RNA sequence: CGAUGUCGGCUCAUCACAUCCUGGGGCUGAAGUAGGUCCCAAGGGUAUGGCUGUUCGCCAUUUAAAGUGGUACGCGAGCUGGGUUUAGAACGUCGUGAGACAGUUCGGUCCCUAUCUGCCGUGGGCGCUGGAGAACUGAGGGGGGCUGCUCCUAGUACGAGAGGACCGGAGUGGACGCAUCACUGGUGUUCGGGUUGUCAUGCCAAUGGCACUGCCCGGUAGCUAAAUGCGGAAGAGAUAAGUGCUGAAAGCAUCUAAGCACGAAACUUGCCCCGAGAUGAGUUCUCCCUGACCCUUUAAGGGUCCUGAAGGAACGUUGAAGACGACGACGUUGAUAGGCCGGGUGUGUAAGCGCAGCGAUGCGUUGAGCUAACCGGUACUAAUGAACCGUGAGGCUUAACCU
RNA sequence: AAUUCCUUGUCGGGUAAGUUCCGACCUGCACGAAUGGCGUAAUGAUGGCCAGGCUGUCUCCACCCGAGACUCAGUGAAAU
RNA sequence: ACACAGGUGGUCAGGUAGAGAAUACCAAGGCGCUUGAGAGAACUCGGGUGAAGGAACUAGGCAAAAUGGUGCCGUAACUUC
RNA sequence: AGGACCGAACCGACUAAUGUUGAAAAAUUAGCGGAUGACUUGUGGCUGGGGGUGAAAGGCCAAUCAAACCGGGAGAUAGCU
């Protein structure tokens, strides 16, 4: 449950390391951002020598959220911290090599397959 | 918030054609002391069913 | 074809094997005994009549229980009617168990939905809320403005505005029943139907496609 | 809209309502016939039957958990003592309410609320 | 409703193990990738335990290579597999919400032993 | 001009079509994809932000699209009061000056308990022609109609290649609406616990009052949404633009004049709800009432006695019903409410006593004690015998039967 | 610029995006030296802008506690 | 104008905690505010809490939330020192 | 020491909400400024209407102020209603 404003922290090393979503894609009036949804976002935050600089814009998927997911059994799954992975802007699959964190099965799809190729757990 | 034309007094009967009172409609009569109570209540005396209450 | 009067009995949930949480509603349904069958030759349209439960013996009225005493029945706790289709067959005093929604797959739920009383624009209709601070002086959750000006100079017939929500018949459509139990008498649907608990409702197979 | 709530909120705050049931308890248990108002005398049961019931088992820990609630010592005596020992065999419905008219001052539907022996 | 009382008690699984909040707990957890069907596990501070009959619930929460993740279950889902208590654990509450603003020392948890 | 409050924002709309999207179609300088232009179409849909008082606009990023207008440039007895446009003050400029400038800047009171119409709900009376209890048909009225993307058909058709379909089907979203509380949560001043200050219960121990529920930590039921189910459809009929078939007037041609077939989210139905005050007051089933006697200005007239049915109403216990009426359940041949019993749930291992410790404390008895609205039972308490209202066979004419 | 009409001047900074804000330029419609010019530490219930924290302001409201509102008894207005 | 939530000078000033005449709870002492009983709708007022987000609100962070004590460490530009 | 700092009494009145046929013809509640001074307050006195007084607002001068209130000229005058 990511929306504009939403300062989301960052799970791969694409050089940000904190990010702001600008719009939550996919729709009209569209309030919500989730469990693996595109937003788009500006860099609020980065490490002074990576690929993104600051105040680029650009797009991601958010890995984790605070609010968390829920499995089709009724368990949900609530991280601490909502984290995206920098998606590039044109043609997705992204940014940075290596991926931090856990990362849930419900971004098991054709595109973010390379993002749960990387990233340590789930 | 306030009217324009007086209203008649006609449209104040109508309207106070509700505000009529109920009669009790009948009360009923102890079976001990038989006299006369509100059903389900108790009786000037202080009988309620026959049987001797209150006392006061 | 014809429906049955359950009654809602609560929600529980239903494990799949593969681990699939399902919320059901149980809707426990009875022996509906047909009390009347209506003809076009004295109607004008093909009906059954139905009654289900029981009710007390000094409860029931003389006119009631002349109704249930001519079609041969016990007294229920009341009198439902579903219209027929064209080649169905019914005879006064057969018993419909839930048996019937053996093969149906998907049926309509109706109810008395829960009764929230006079409300507020806000809960009834959806109106969005001005202002909670910014100068607001005492219109919070009002409705804000009614109509135009002199040009009507009236408010339209079916303007949202505030009063009873609640506790009128709502159908629930396309849900998917789960189990059909003619042991225990239960019928197990897919999701939340109308009513509070114990309330009475009617399920009918669907119309939809 | 209040569906399935129980307790009467009696136009007063809780604190208020809590201390008014102590002393209308204490008052039921002292004199065993009260007049109060038919509301007050309707949940005037369901903080008094709960003492007796407490008083049923007598034990430091039913008297002191029964003078938390009541704070009378007086009335934890009449209780455990006396009411207690009385009913006994009594499951529940240690109180009769008695509807009995109409207040002068305001027109408020009384009822004498009472013990339900009264023998004496 | 002895119709719903008898209806759930149908499927509620009779091993559950006794775990209390505070105990940590390793959960395997069947994890479907395609075709084949792989079992997880899942270890972590038992924080909190809803128990209603068959809706009974838990929560687990991990520190999982970085941030902390915390998995509802339900406890009578065929999804949760095994349950099986590591380090019996000291609490005081019921609900261990607290230890969400603790990490490492402070988030220390004694242990039971009796 | 004995006052019709004037921009903009908010809330809430509503109509038009000269249509932004979706739907149908003709021409194309239309290969496909994407377009251009014109006809038809008003069902539903038709952004969030930076700046600015701004409408507008520019910009950022979306979207199927971010329509154009009317409605006192809709909406201040609905809100705001930023702008304009009172009284203070200053700048630039004008005037000798008082002052002045839709030039600028800072500050600056927005009342109204609704009588009538309207509207949203909700009842009482009477009618519907004996009374009453239910179930209905349905005249009519309202709600709902949005749509993306992915996959298959098919990398086929088309094209030199790049690229890339029509028609048809499957899935899964967004926004919207209805329901619901099983799940995830919120609340949960009525449940349990921790704890600070102080006061009291004689005192220790234990408790209670007050300090925003003193501050907190959890939390039952209910209500709830961010939660979870479902919906918008298919189909039919009559069509718009459009496309035709046969076919003359006009021995050809021609979709039209006779005749015939297609044809869209519009129209009538299909789906959901209200609905016999539908005074055109309908239908069906069932239940109840089968006495005498006077008077007259002899009428569907009035009165007296005897009867009082079916049923309703009142009263009470009340409810996931409720502003109040209303509606639903129950009233002892009874689980309607309270209590009680058992369980569950929540909190988290009470008090007393014992042991360890100098002591704070810790451990044992002990997952203990206490547990609200929950669940299953139980007549212990309260739901009283009765009284009250409602009657006694229901008009006239005509017709068809009285087998 | 409390002063600039044209004007949201132009360039730069901050912002994803800045008619406001800061720095600069100077074509000052119509600054300017005690109706003082320009600086100015501290001060200000002063005007404008930015950021951290914080939040029901808001997305989008939900529940609860109280006082009215509603019903009953008593008293009993007002504008028009 | 009222038995009016306003105005009105001086004097005395106990306990516990506290720097204190603040503040909390109390003593002496005085009061419960001259309409009550219910119910527990919308809406208004005064408050409590709130998932994820955290100024996106708006004319403007208005309002609310937050901060808040004592001791010690430590503390920049600029400055009339 | 200080027109010094924080902060009650005391003086004030910056914001918001309520109130706006009010509890009140200017207040209440929650925050807010000053709080040894150009402070604040009691009792008495003095200044008066084109006059007073004014850290200046055309403010204040008995709920009245670009000229008080009362009485009189006075039935001013009113090509206006």
């Amino acid at each position: 449950m990511i929306q504009e404003q939403t300062m989301l922290n960052v799970a791969d090393n694409s050089g940000a390391r904190r990010v702001m979503c600008i719009k939550v894609l996919g729709g009209s009036h569209r309030r919500y951002a989730g469990v693996g949804d595109i937003i788009k976002i500006t860099i609020k935050e980065a490490i002074p020598r990576g690929k993104v600089k600051k105040g680029d814009v650009l797009k991601a998927v958010v890995v984790r959220t605070k609010k968390g997911v829920r499995r089709p059994d009724g368990s949900v799954i609530r991280f601490d911290g909502n984290a995206c992975v920098l998606l590039n802007n044109n043609s997705e699959q992204p940014i940075g090599t290596r991926i931090f964190g856990p990362v849930t099965r419900e971004l098991r799809s054709e595109k973010f397959m390379k993002i749960i190729s990387l990233a340590p757990e789930v | 918030a306030v009217q324009q034309n007086k209203p008649t007094r006609s449209k104040r009967g109508m309207r106070r054609s509700h505000d009529a009172l109920t009669a009790v409609t009948s009360l009923s009569v102890d079976k001990t002391s038989g006299e006369k109570h509100l059903r389900h209540h108790i009786t000037a005396d202080g009988y309620y069913r026959g049987r001797k209450v209150i006392a006061k | 074809m014809i429906g049955l009067v359950g009654k809602k009995v609560g929600m529980t949930r239903i494990f799949t094997e593969d681990g699939v949480s399902i919320p059901v509603t149980v809707i426990e349904v009875e022996a509906n005994r047909v009390t009347q069958v209506k003809d076009l030759a004295n109607d004008g349209y093909r009906a059954i009549q139905v009654t289900t439960g029981a009710k007390k013996a000094n409860r029931v009225t003389k006119p009631e229980a002349g109704h249930f005493a001519k079609a041969g029945v016990e007294a229920g706790r009341g009198l439902w009617e579903f219209r027929l289709a064209e080649g169905e067959e019914f005879t006064v005093g057969q018993s419909i168990s839930v048996e019937l929604f053996a093969d149906v797959k998907k049926v309509d739920v109706t109810g008395t939905s829960k009764g929230k009383g006079f409300a507020g624009t806000v809960k009834r209709w959806n109106f969005r809320t001005q202002d909670a601070t910014h100068g607001n002086s005492l219109s919070h959750r009002v409705p804000g403005s009614i109509g135009q000006n002199q040009t009507p100079g009236k408010v339209f017939k079916g303007k949202k505005m505030a009063g009873q929500m609640g506790n009128e018949r709502v159908t629930v459509q396309s849900l998917d029943v789960v189990r059909v139990d003619a042991e225990r008498n239960l019928l197990l649907v897919k999701g939340a139907v109308p009513g509070a608990t114990g309330s009475d409702l009617i399920v009918k197979p669907a119309v939809k496609a | 809209m209040r569906h399935r709530k129980s307790g009467r909120q009696l136009n007063r705050n809780s604190s208020h309502r809590q201390a008014m049931f102590r002393n209308m308890a204490g008052s039921l248990v002292r004199h065993e016939i009260i007049k109060t108002t038919l509301p007050k005398a309707k949940e005037l049961r369901r903080v008094v039957e709960p003492l007796i019931t407490l008083a049923k088992t007598d034990s430091v820990a039913n008297r002191r958990l029964a003078f938390a609630r009541t704070r009378d010592n007086e009335i934890v005596a009449k209780l455990f003592n006396e009411l207690g020992p009385r009913f006994a065999s009594r499951a529940g419905g240690y109180t009769r309410i008695l509807k009995c008219g109409f207040r002068a001052g305001d027109n408020a539907p009384m009822a004498y609320i009472e013990l339900v022996d009264r023998s004496e | 409703s002895n119709i719903i009382k008898q209806l759930e008690q149908e499927q509620m699984k009779q091993d559950v193990p006794s775990f209390r909040p505070g105990d940590t707990v390793e959960v395997k957890v069947w994890v479907v990738e395609g075709s084949k069907k792989r079992l997880q596990a899942f270890e972590g501070v038992v924080i909190a335990i809803r128990n209603r009959g068959l809706h009974s619930a838990f929560t687990v929460r991990k520190i999982s290579n970085g941030e902390g993740v915390e998995r509802v279950f339900q406890t009578h889902s065929p999804v949760v597999d095994s349950i099986s208590v590591k380090r019996r654990g000291a609490v005081r509450k019921a609900k261990l919400y607290y230890l969400r603003e603790r990490t490492g020392k402070a988030a220390r948890i004694k242990e039971r032993l009796n």
